[PDB]
């Protein structure tokens, strides 16, 4: 919410995302965070979690609804191979207008 | 033990389950607080309904129903005749006609005179006594002790 | 996807299947191949469903002449309803694959409180309620009075289904629940009575094992007319605890007390008919004389003669007796006895009542009541149980015994007496099922050693093969914590099982998992006493704070609502960030009637190995018996039912959709060599040395380990 | 030895080595005081399961040994006794002895309620004598203590 | 300070409670006493 | 002794409430 | 219930081959 707060105001041609280091797999909300995808969706903020050592659902409907992706580090050059792998622009959905 | 007890004495019943009712030819409940009484005068009279007995004519009993009270203390004479065994009988009808008769001796004298029903039972104990009787009471103690058994 | 099965071709709509689906199949074939029936254990659900589908289906195409029908039993209606979806799914496929339709019907049988529609009984939500509503609704006396015109709230539904619904039966298609109340909706048809009929004109019927066990209901079903047919059980582990407790009986104070208020209804409606007309009932009392439904079996039940009981005051006077022997018997302050023959022995010695007329106190009631005009039985419900005891204690107790308990289950002491008509063997039980169908298939899936089933059931079984899951990844891993990390054993013995050490490791062991185990995860214990215990300890340590610190936790208890919202929350806590963790009890009923999923319930722990109080006299009358007619040892069956129990609550975690999860046992005793071949296969097979005798610690670096491994596709 | 007592590899091992068979070997265990000695010794007693005698070079060693055995074992507070001249159990009156080598290694007169515990603790004979800080042991009056007691055992 | 506004904003009955008895001529701590004992 | 289960099951359905704006 | 010590030494040495 924070980002989008941000994202929110940013122009139509710029590709808004987040990229999300999950650690500890237990996140408090003050909401349901539902709401908040199906808002992440309209806002068309692209989201991407990385999980480290968690394979967490939230993460999971989050990414994959979004159109996003949900990774996992499987070891330190899993890691740098997935912010490597972030690192390229995004490919272009269906969705997405120029 | 859950019931209340005695049309007189109703408190101890509820205190402990060793003391028990008794049951009298009159159907009616009683135990020593009412029994002592019932020897000061009359010699054996029920209270309320007067009736007499021919002895003290008590008998434990744990069963709050004084109707099945009657109906077994009637049904164990009642079983006395009546009951032959199903070899005497060669039609299934047989095997439980003469139980309804029976069935309803016993369940109307719980209610109803016994004038009518002791005609009968005596009217056939002249017949059942000579070889019937006789037979079922081996045949009756023989499978009793069966169930014992 | 043409499958090069043994016996045949057969069709198969997904394009890729895991190696051991083959094999089911063609062992499961043997059972038709030999025509005879046989067990087997294979862990997926969905994967040995539809499997076991397409081979029945195939073998039925290629065999309808050997194969009439498809009778196929599953632990609960939401199962059910998914299989019968799955059996639509492969019926669409087959049409598909065949490019036109074919002459074949299949449905889902369920109970009147789900399978309605009635206006009048929908508000209703008890079983009893509505069945007995459902029940008035269609009696004779509704029905002729609907007949009359007057105005009558009557079951259209039903009429409309006599007359035009039993005038044509449906042609093809699946139909489930949902489906078939629409269509009786639509079609103005009771679905019930509908589906029922439709039994008759159907090639696959499915519902639960109560409905094949319970007589009543399963005669209904189980006619002669599936003389050679195939019936399959697909959960059906502790199908012989289901048939005992379905043949077992409990009375106590209330029901006595219940069926004295009953008897003074029936008095009162006597008054009334007798005050009205006894002769127009009288009509029952030729054919009495001439010679819901009793829980005797087809060859058990007779149409003899009801003997002396050949009036209602009679049966009611009979039954007086009777009452008053039982609560006589019953409020009797003494130690607890078991009577089995003494009983009976003592009913005739006592009160003079004989097994003969009792033997047809069900049967008589049942008339009785049907002339007597009854509201419903949902009321006179105590006074039928009581008489369907009757009549079952006086036919035959070969199979069972009488318990006099003089206080209430799950409490140590109270004022309220029971009595128990304790079954003991299942084999005699369920005889009729293995003697009527030409094959019978026990398929389970956590399934303890398969030739221990040939003892408590008599069977001769065609197949004895226990699968195992074959995927390119363990999606499964179960381990077992033998030590806790202050290098002291973690058993659960009897004596050690409330050491404070112990109780400590288990809350280190469940804060460390909880903490590390993403999502939902779940922990049974042995009793909701040594739970509560090991809580209150938790709670007095900082274990409790850590654990709903690091985790939100939830614990199950006897009630249903609590435990049912306790349990959406915890699903709910899930699917936030915040997630849930979810404390129950082993046997309790939230165990065998929950499903574990992705995310839901990801992890399984399971302290100590499940052992029920073996002081109680429901153990003491089954293990005796079992040990003195079926020759099995005492620890022997008490180990296998300790393990099956285990391992159904445990294995739980695995159902289908190749999600991973994890099965940890925090007790060495499952690592000792008798416990470990007890296990099932597919369990005994993935768990090794490595992860046999694990420390709490080593447990979490290798759950953490897996989670790692798990995360990424396959 | 109640479950309470946890045993560290290092002490497994020295008891193990001690213990190598059904028979208890006799010998000394080196282990610094923060490893816990006083466990070992307590475990060993516990093994043995047979009537012994723990000396304490010092009150305080001796009163450190009561509590270890009572902190460790089933045994109940009646069934140890303290023989020392500064307090009395009445040793007689149990099989557990805990005293000290100035005490029965004494070379004066023997005070005569001392006499009578030690006249009784001379005649039984001891399964296990467990000896703390026996580097004094090998002392020319310490060393008479093992010509004293007869003892099966002594670690 | 963040015990009670924790709990405070936690449950309501102490949501209720602590708008109704606010602490006045008191010790916060013995409010914490008073729910926690 | 139930009431803490009740309570520690109220605080984590109350957290869980509390989470779910109306 | 006898202890651990019954069975004898550790002898982890002879786990090594050659
Ligand atoms: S007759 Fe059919 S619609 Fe009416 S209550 Fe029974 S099941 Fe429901
Ligand atoms: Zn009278
Ligand atoms: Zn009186």
């Amino acid at each position: 919410s924070i980002a989008m707060q941000t994202l929110k105001h940013m122009p139509g041609h710029t590709s808004r995302e987040v990229l999300i280091i999950f650690s500890s797999l237990t996140t408090c909300d003050p909401s349901n965070i539902y709401d908040l995808i199906k808002t992440l969706k309209a806002a068309k903020i692209r989201v991407s979690v990385i999980g480290l050592s968690a394979e967490v659902r939230v993460c999971t409907v989050l990414a994959r609804e979004t159109g996003g992706t949900y990774h996992v580090i499987l070891d330190e050059s899993h890691y740098k191979e997935l912010l490597t792998h972030h690192v390229s622009p995004p490919p272009a959905s269906s969705s997405s207008e120029c | 033990m859950d019931d209340q007890g005695c049309p007189r004495c109703k408190t101890t019943k509820y205190r402990n389950p060793s003391l028990k009712l008794m049951v009298n030819v009159c159907g009616h409940t009683l135990c020593e607080s009412c029994v002592d009484l019932l020897f000061v005068r009359g010699a054996g009279n029920c209270p309320e309904c007067g009736t007499p007995l021919r002895k003290s004519n008590f008998r434990v009993q744990l069963f709050e129903d004084p109707t099945v009270d009657k109906e077994v203390e009637i049904r164990k004479k009642v079983l006395k005749i009546y009951n032959k065994r199903e070899e005497d009988f060669p039609s299934l009808r047989e095997y439980n006609d003469f139980l309804e008769e029976v069935e309803e001796i016993v369940f109307n004298l719980t209610n109803n005179v016994d004038l009518d029903n002791t005609k009968k039972k005596m009217e056939i104990y002249q017949k059942e006594n000579k070889d019937v009787i006789q037979k079922n009471k081996l045949k009756l103690t023989r499978e009793q002790e069966e169930l014992e058994e | 996807m043409k499958l090069n099965v043994d016996g045949l071709l057969v069709y198969f709509p997904y394009d890729y299947i895991y190696p051991e689906q083959f094999s089911y199949m063609r062992e499961l074939k043997r059972t038709l191949d030999a025509k005879g029936h046989g067990v087997l254990e294979m862990p997926s659900g969905t994967g040995k469903t539809v499997s076991l589908l397409a081979l029945i289906m195939a073998y039925q195409r290629a065999y309808p002449l050997e194969v009439t029908k498809l009778i196929y039993c599953s632990r609960t209606v939401p199962e059910i309803e998914k299989v019968i979806e799955e059996l639509r799914k492969l019926l669409n496929f087959y049409e598909k694959q065949e490019g036109e339709k074919l002459p074949f019907l299949g449905l889902a049988l369920s109970s009147r409180k789900n399978l309605c529609i009635h206006p009048e009984v929908t508000p209703l939500r008890f079983g009893k309620d509505v069945d007995g509503k459902c029940h008035s609704l269609t009696a004779s006396y509704v029905r002729a009075q609907y007949q009359h015109d007057t105005s009558l709230p009557h079951c259209r539904f039903y009429e409309e289904f006599d007359a035009h619904g039993r005038e044509v039966p449906l042609p093809a298609g699946i139909y489930n629940l949902d489906d078939l109340k629409a269509l009786g909706r639509r079609q103005g048809w009771c679905p019930y009575f509908l589906a029922r009929y439709s039994i008759l004109h159907a090639n696959v019927v499915v519902y639960s094992y109560h409905y094949l066990l319970d007589p009543k209901i399963a005669d209904l079903v189980s006619k002669e007319l599936a003389r050679k047919a195939v019936v399959v059980f697909d959960e059906a582990h502790n199908i012989d605890n289901v048939c005992i407790d379905s043949m077992s009986v409990n009375l106590t104070r209330r029901t006595l007390d219940r069926c004295q208020g009953n008897l003074e209804t029936l008095q009162k409606t006597v008054l009334r008919i007798k005050e009205t007309d006894e002769q127009r009932l009288r009509d029952e009392y030729r054919r009495l004389v001439e010679g819901a439904n009793p829980v005797l079996p087809d060859e058990v039940l007779q149409e003899a003669v009801p003997g002396s009981i050949r009036t209602a005051e009679h049966f009611l006077g009979f039954l007086r007796r009777l009452l008053e022997y039982v609560k006589w018997r019953l409020r009797v302050q003494h130690v607890v006895q078991e009577s089995p023959p003494a009983f009976l022995s003592g009913l005739a010695q006592r009160v003079c009542i004989q097994r003969k007329p009792l033997r047809f106190c069900a049967e008589r009631l049942r008339s009785l009541l049907h002339t007597l005009e009854i509201t419903d039985l949902a009321d006179f419900s105590p006074l039928t149980l009581l008489a369907n005891f009757a009549t079952l204690v006086s036919t035959y107790a070969k199979g069972f015994t009488i318990i006099i308990e003089p206080f209430d289950d799950r409490t140590p002491t109270i004022a309220n007496p029971i009595l128990h008509f304790s079954c003991m063997d299942a084999s005699l039980a369920i005889k009729p099922v293995f003697e009527r169908f030409q094959s019978v298939i026990i398929t389970s899936g956590t399934l303890s050693p398969l030739d221990i089933y040939p003892k408590i059931l008599d069977f001769h079984p065609v197949t004895m093969a226990t699968f195992t899951m074959t995927l390119a990844r363990v999606c499964l891993c179960p381990m077992i914590i033998g030590r806790g990390n202050d290098q002291v054993a973690i058993s659960s013995k009897f004596e050690t099982r409330e050491d404070i050490a112990v109780i400590r490791n288990y809350g280190n062991l469940l804060l460390e998992m909880s903490a590390v185990v993403p999502d939902g995860i779940v922990a049974f214990f042995t009793s909701y006493q040594y739970m509560e215990s090991t809580v209150a300890s938790w709670y007095e340590q900082g274990i409790l704070e850590n654990i709903q610190r690091n985790k939100l936790l939830f614990i199950e208890t006897q009630d249903g609502a609590e435990t049912s919202v306790a349990l959406e929350k915890y699903q709910e806590a899930c699917e936030n960030g915040r997630g849930a963790i979810l404390l129950s009890v082993a046997r309790g009923k939230v165990s065998e009637g929950i499903d574990f999923v992705h995310h839901y319930g990801r992890a399984v722990i399971m302290f100590g190995v499940p052992y029920v109080y073996t002081q109680s006299r429901i153990l003491k009358a089954r293990l005796e018996y079992l040990r003195d007619q079926f020759q099995i040892r005492e620890n022997d069956f008490l180990t296998f039912d300790a393990m099956r129990h285990a391992a159904q609550c445990v294995g739980r975690a695995i159902r289908g959709k190749t999600d991973y999860g994890l099965m940890v046992f925090a007790d060495k005793r499952f690592a000792r060599g008798d416990k470990r071949g007890k296990l099932p296969r597919w369990i005994q097979e993935h768990l090794t040395d490595a992860n046999l005798n694990l420390t709490v610690d080593e447990g979490v670096q290798v759950a953490k380990y897996f989670l790692r491994q798990m995360a990424q596709p396959f | 030895l109640k479950p309470t007592a946890v045993l560290r590899p290092y002490q497994e091992k020295s008891l193990r080595k001690m213990f190598g068979n059904g028979r208890a070997r006799s010998g000394v265990i080196v282990l610094p005081c923060g490893a816990g000695k006083s466990l070992v010794g307590v475990t060993a007693a516990c093994t043995v399961r047979k009537r012994c005698l723990v000396l304490g070079n010092s009150a305080v060693s001796v009163e450190q040994w009561k509590a270890q055995f009572k902190m460790w074992s089933t045994i109940d507070d009646s069934q140890i006794c303290r023989f020392t001249s500064d307090a009395k159990d009445k040793p007689i009156g149990c099989s557990v002895a805990i005293s000290t080598y100035s005490m029965l290694g004494h070379t004066t007169k023997r005070s005569w309620e001392a006499e009578r515990v030690m006249e009784w603790l001379k005649t039984q004979e001891w399964g296990l004598m467990i000896l703390d800080e026996v580097h004094t042991i090998p002392a020319k009056m310490f060393r008479r203590v093992l010509t004293i007691v007869q003892a099966h055992c002594k670690l | 300070s963040d015990i009670i506004e924790s709990i405070f904003r936690t449950y309501p009955a102490v949501k209720m409670k602590y708008a109704e008895n606010v602490p006045h001529n008191m010790t916060e701590k013995e409010f914490w006493t008073r729910f926690f004992q | 002794n139930a009431a803490i289960i009740k309570r520690f099951n109220h605080h984590s359905a109350m957290v869980l409430a509390a989470g779910l704006r109306k | 219930r006898t202890k651990r010590w019954e069975g004898g030494y550790e002898r982890t040495w002879e786990i090594l081959k050659e």
